[PDB]
């Protein structure tokens, strides 16, 4: 009777035990909130094993009443799509706490606080079927990363970091909560099951598709609107900066499969265009802005930002093997993106430079690292054979089919990536050892080895067999696809 | 020792226990 | 009266309780709490036969440890966690000095080289802070840095400030006018009228200070608690009402130094 | 371990209740003698698990302050003043060594420092005044200088006197026979056999003379001074 | 979940809360915590109450108030 109950309680109760344990116990606090994540990691993972991905309807749900008149409540619940992203979100947790692990004296205990605040809170996003909560849930992420970013910024210029970051979402958050109003005032609830079924005005359409559109445009790195991400993105702790582009990107873009394509079935079909012209122009500017740029970290954000654009034309090109390609390569994004700022990370956690101009020739020197940045790149080279390929690809063939054009530009994206990370890794880890700068410096120890090893077991294994993430929600997506329309 | 020996306290501690067993009271007999 | 013993009694019975429940949490520790007991620390005890002979006029803190034959003379002081062990020979501590904090005095038993003598302390002579003399010979009128570790066999004249921190070897004479620090002997400078004035001034100073010392530290129970609320209830003051009602309210003068020890 | 810690903190938690019942009581019959200024001092204090084990024959002053894990052997005195805190580690004392007045040991509390070193005391080791031993070995048979500044990870070993004022680095042994003395720790002379014997013959009378304390300081408490303290 | 455990344990909280909120180590007095923990149960138990109360003393007025409104044809 595993249900989605305990998978919220347990991290709660990791806080709520953290919150009172002293602070000279530091020994305790770290054992005991690694212990909670895993417990909570386990919990996701026994889902899998009883997902019955038979039914079009959803999975276990649980009902507590919000309203005196029930007329909205919280309505748990997964179908074929948010449980992956549940699995993701429980399992990246760990890796959290793992890198953030030695320095955790100087931290505290408040430093878990906030991540395991943080975990429930992404558990409670993906499992939300009620749409008004959803948007509490969806905005509720605001304060945990605010803190993250502020309390431990790297640098002192992490003042006007989190302020983008911050504003940029509460826009979007209010256009889009100003929808939510017009629809629980015209259908009478927000229940997702009831309102997916109700007949809409075109003219109406349009209007509550931009609204969205005007939130989700920001999770999801835009044209107009992605500042906020490399700005606010490089200077975040390792162990928090690792969840921006974790769990913290897919929000907006998961939020168009839940509750943009089948809410208005006729308003994407006549926008379809419109999101192709910016997709597609997206990843080929943010491309070309990778090339010049010098910080390590920024490099992967915009290759995060090239990613999630690709993905974005994908998941709006509808067809049954879209929207799959569409979340595997989300999937996927989320493992390599998570590695490679890990990977850049433990470099700054050793010389504190952040600059390529400074690194050069490590492959002389800890061949360990080398070897794992190499592969993580080549995941990020887009190569077959990793998970990433079964993740574009898909999306190729689910834009080309529907539009030729679109197709083109999206693979020049894949041309493109193989400028900058290349470029990097050359530059980074197969220069010219430099003894001016770089005086002395160790290889990854026992802690930061076994933090890759999920990482690439699980890259492998969704790049070669592929099937059960795919075997697990083709039902739903086939549900998604064919909505609305009955032809 | 063995009194008090205080006629101001004494009124105190006996109104804070008749209180107190009004509380219990209270709570049994409602 | 009658309501008054059957309050006493239930006093008794809520003691008796408490006192239970004290010893069950005892037990529930496993007994790996050492007992608090009470201070067996004593002030002037007698070593062998002899006894501390302790003026009236003299300061001495609760927290020393006067031992020994201790000759103390009038106006002087001994402050906080100061040692006078005078097991072995006699320390006659002068009128008018002040043995400050931490400081320790220790005479060599007879036998350190052959020639030991017992130590002796001058008048108007000032210590400093956790200042190690052992069987030193300090005649009247001399400083002594703080944290000062004068050997067996020194003798320092009058006027003749040793510097804080320092390591007089063993029988290091220093002239009257010098000043002498560090850790082998190393003369500095010579004395000056504006460093003489102020040694008599701190000399004074610390004598006309020690009395309120001694005062504050000799109060008993009924007494302290009695100047706790005062110094409560005359914390903060409040002109308004006071000017409104028509009342004036002056600090009791229990709560009032003296002016000598203000600045 | 961890669960004897809980039974402690729940001792705590009990210790306390009957202690705010035992104010209420005496506090209803109209007695404030809890409200005194007493010196809630122990001469052995302990933490959780370490509760310092004291040979009987040993003497300890009442003004030390002995705290954490130290072992102190037969015959060694502990006299007015030394701070002797051994909380992370052991602080082993030798049989018949002497720490003088106002000396202390370390244990080098803060664990940032590298390892923490355990402090050992050799037997017959004449501690001297002010000894500032900050977490060093010393070996037995040997004297210590007034004003030393004994460092982590000293190994002083048998007769390595050790001259007054004193600053020997840390992790740099003294040599046997040898004396090592200034600002910081240099060779000055050998040492020499008069004060070899000076050495247990000063030890031997320390020891006595402590002997003799223990003997009259754990007299009576003389009720005399109890009622001229309460009549005021 | 029963109203009472939720009650208790919230009580307890605050009960830390404003202990440790004084900069005071948190189980500074264990009375005034059991205490605490009784007073969360006795609230949440009576807010429960007076939920249900409010629902059904709001529903025979709304039903009042609807059927006003139909009277005007
Ligand atoms: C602030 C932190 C919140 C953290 C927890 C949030 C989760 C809250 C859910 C926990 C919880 C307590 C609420 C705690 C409030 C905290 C107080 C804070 C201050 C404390 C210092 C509410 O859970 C239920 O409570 C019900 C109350 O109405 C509501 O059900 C709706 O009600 C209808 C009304 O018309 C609606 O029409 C309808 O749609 C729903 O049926 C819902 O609220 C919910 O279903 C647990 O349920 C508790 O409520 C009831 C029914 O179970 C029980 O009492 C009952 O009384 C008799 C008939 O009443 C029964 O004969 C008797 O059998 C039973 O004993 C309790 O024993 C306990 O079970
Ligand atoms: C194995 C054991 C298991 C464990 C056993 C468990 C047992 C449980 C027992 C719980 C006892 C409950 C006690 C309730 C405690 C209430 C608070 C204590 C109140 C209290 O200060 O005392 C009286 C006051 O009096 C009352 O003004 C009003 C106070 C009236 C309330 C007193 C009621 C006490 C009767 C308790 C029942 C007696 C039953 C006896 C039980 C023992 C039988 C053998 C003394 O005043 P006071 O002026 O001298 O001084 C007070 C006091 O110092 C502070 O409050 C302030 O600092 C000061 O300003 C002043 O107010
Ligand atoms: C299309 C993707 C397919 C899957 C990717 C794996 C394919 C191979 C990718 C890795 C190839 C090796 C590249 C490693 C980095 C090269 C630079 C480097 O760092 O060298 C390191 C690492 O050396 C290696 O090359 C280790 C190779 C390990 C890879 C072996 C696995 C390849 C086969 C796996 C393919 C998957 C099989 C199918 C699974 C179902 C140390 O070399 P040294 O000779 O010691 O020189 C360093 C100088 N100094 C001694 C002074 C320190
Ligand atoms: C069962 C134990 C009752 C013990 C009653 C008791 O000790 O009252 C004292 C405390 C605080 O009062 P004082 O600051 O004067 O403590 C003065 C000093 N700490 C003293 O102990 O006297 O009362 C409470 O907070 C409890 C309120 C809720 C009470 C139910
Ligand atoms: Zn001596």
């Amino acid at each position: 009777y595993f249900n989605l109950s305990g998978l919220i309680l347990c991290p709660v109760l990791g806080s709520i035990i953290l919150l009172f344990i002293p602070n000279s116990r530091i020994r305790l606090i770290r054992l005991i909130g690694l212990c909670a994540s895993l417990i909570t990691f386990l919990y996701s993972l026994v889902l899998w094993i009883q997902f019955d991905s038979s039914t079009a309807k959803f999975q276990f749900v649980e009902s507590l009443r919000w309203l005196p008149y029930e007329n909205i409540n919280f309505y748990l619940g997964i179908d074929g799509i948010s449980l992956f992203f549940v699995i993701l979100t429980t399992f990246l947790i760990p890796i959290c706490i793992l890198v953030g692990w030695s320095g955790m004296r100087s931290y505290g205990k408040e430093y878990i606080i906030a991540f395991l605040i943080c975990e429930f809170l992404m558990i409670a996003v993906f499992c939300m079927l009620d749409l008004l909560l959803f948007y509490v849930f969806f905005e509720s992420v605001l304060i945990p990363m605010f803190i993250i970013i502020g309390v431990w910024g790297s640098r002192q210029r992490k003042i006007k970091a989190a302020y983008q970051f911050f504003l940029y979402t509460l826009l979007g958050s209010l256009f889009m909560l100003l929808a939510i109003l017009l629809i629980l005032f015209q259908t009478g609830t927000t229940d997702l099951q009831i309102l997916l079924t109700t007949e809409f005005s075109e003219r109406r359409q349009i209007f509550l598709w931009i609204a969205f559109f005007a939130s989700f445009a920001v999770k999801v790195p835009m044209v107009p609107v992605h500042i906020w991400l490399p700005e606010a993105h490089v200077e975040a702790p390792t162990a928090g900066s690792v969840i921006l582009a974790g769990i913290l990107l897919k929000f907006g873009t998961y939020g168009f499969l839940r509750f943009s394509i089948p809410m208005f079935p006729e308003a994407t079909l006549c926008f379809t265009p419109f999101i192709y012209t910016l997709s597609a122009i997206a990843i080929i500017y943010t491309s070309l802005t990778t090339l010049r740029q010098i910080d390590l970290k920024k490099i992967i954000a915009y290759s995060s930002v090239a990613h999630m654009n690709l993905v974005t034309i994908g998941m709006f090109s509808l067809n049954i093997q879209g929207i799959g390609g569409s979340i595997l390569l989300m999937l996927s994004h989320g493992l390599v993106s998570s590695a490679l700022f890990l990977c850049v990370g433990v470099l700054y956690d050793r010389h504190k430079t952040r600059l390529v101009r400074y690194y050069g020739g490590l492959v002389s020197t800890m061949p360990n690292f080398s070897t794992i940045f190499f592969f993580f790149t080549l995941a990020n080279m887009s190569l077959p054979g990793t998970s990433s390929f079964i993740g574009e690809f898909l999306i190729l063939v689910g834009a080309f089919q529907r539009n030729s054009l679109v197709a083109t530009l999206a693979a020049l994206g894949m041309i493109l990536g193989a400028a900058y990370s290349l470029w990097l890794y050359n530059r980074v880890v197969s220069g010219n050892l430099k003894p001016d700068f770089l005086h002395k410096f160790s290889d990854l120890n026992g802690r930061e080895v076994f933090i890759f090893i999920p990482f690439l077991v699980g890259l492998v294994w969704m790049g070669v067999y592929p099937k059960v993430f795919l075997d697990c929600m083709h039902t739903s997506v086939s549900n998604l696809v064919q909505h609305g329309k009955f032809h | 020792p063995k009194v008090s020996e205080d006629k101001n306290r004494n009124y105190a501690v006996v109104a804070g226990v008749v209180a107190i067993v009004g509380s219990i009271g209270w709570y049994l007999k409602a | 009266g009658t309501l008054g013993r059957a309050i006493y009694t239930v006093g008794n019975w809520i003691r008796g309780t408490g006192q239970a429940l004290d010893r069950v949490g005892s037990l529930l520790q496993g007994s790996h709490r050492i007992e608090e007991h009470l201070s067996r620390h004593r002030t002037l005890m007698n070593v062998f036969d002899k006894s501390p002979l302790v003026d009236k006029d003299v300061f001495v803190a609760p927290s020393a440890s006067v031992i020994g034959d201790v000759q103390i003379g009038k106006g002087s002081s001994i402050w906080y966690g100061c040692v006078l062990r005078g097991d072995v020979n006699n320390i006659s501590v002068g009128s008018g000095t002040n043995i400050q904090d931490n400081t320790l005095v220790h005479v060599a038993k007879t036998n350190i080289s052959g020639k030991v003598l017992p130590t002796l302390i001058g008048d108007n002579v000032t210590v400093g802070h956790s200042a190690v003399i052992h069987g030193c010979t300090v005649e009247d009128d001399a400083f002594v840095g703080m944290g000062a570790t004068l050997l067996d066999g020194v003798v320092v004249e009058k006027h003749a400030m040793v510097a804080a921190g320092s390591l007089v070897k063993q029988n290091t004479r220093i002239p009257s006018g010098e000043v002498w620090g560090g850790n082998p002997a190393k003369f500095m400078r010579k004395l000056t009228d504006e460093e003489i004035v102020y040694i008599s001034q701190s000399a004074k100073n610390y004598i006309n200070l020690a009395q309120i010392h001694a005062s504050e530290n000799s109060k008993s129970f009924e007494q302290i608690e009695v100047e706790r609320a005062l110094r409560k209830k005359y914390a903060r003051k409040d002109e308004d009402y006071d000017s409104m009602l028509g009342i004036t309210r002056e600090t009791p003068p229990e709560l009032i130094l003296p002016d000598n020890v203000l600045p | 371990g961890t669960l004897g810690r809980a039974f402690y903190s729940v001792g705590f938690w009990i210790r306390e209740t009957g202690q705010a019942l035992d104010r209420l009581g005496c506090r209803l019959q109209g007695k404030n003698y809890f409200r005194e200024q007493l010196s809630r001092h122990r001469t052995l204090m302990n933490v959780f698990d370490k509760a310092p084990i004291v040979d009987k024959e040993a003497f300890v002053a009442p003004s030390a302050s002995v705290i954490g894990d130290v072992h102190i052997g037969r015959g060694s005195s502990i006299w007015y003043g030394c701070v002797l805190r051994g909380d992370v580690n052991t602080v082993s004392v030798g049989s018949g060594t002497n720490i003088q007045d106002n000396s202390l040991v370390h244990v080098a509390k803060s664990n940032l420092s590298g390892k923490v070193h355990p402090t050992i005391i050799g037997d017959n080791v004449t501690i001297g005044h002010s000894a500032v031993l900050h977490g060093c070995t010393v070996e037995d048979e040997t004297f210590i200088g007034m004003g030393a500044t004994l460092l982590d990870g000293v190994v002083v070993e048998k007769h390595g006197m050790v001259a007054a004022g004193a600053l020997v680095r840390q992790n740099t042994r003294i040599p046997s026979g040898e004396v090592w003395g200034g600002n910081p720790a240099r060779f000055l002379r050998k040492l020499t056999d008069e004060e070899i014997a000076f050495i247990s013959q000063s030890a031997t009378n320390y020891s006595n003379l402590a002997q003799a304390h223990a003997a009259e300081n754990a007299k009576p408490l003389n009720v005399i001074e109890f009622e001229k303290v309460l009549r005021k | 979940i029963s109203a009472t455990m939720v009650g208790a344990l919230l009580g307890l909280g605050t009960q830390m809360y404003s202990n440790a909120l004084r900069k005071l180590p948190y189980m500074r007095h264990p009375w005034e915590h059991v205490v605490g923990m009784g007073l969360g149960a006795v609230f949440a138990n009576q807010l429960v109450k007076w939920d249900v109360k409010l629902k059904e003393d709001l529903d025979v007025m709304l039903a009042k108030a609807r059927a006003a409104n139909e009277r005007r044809y």
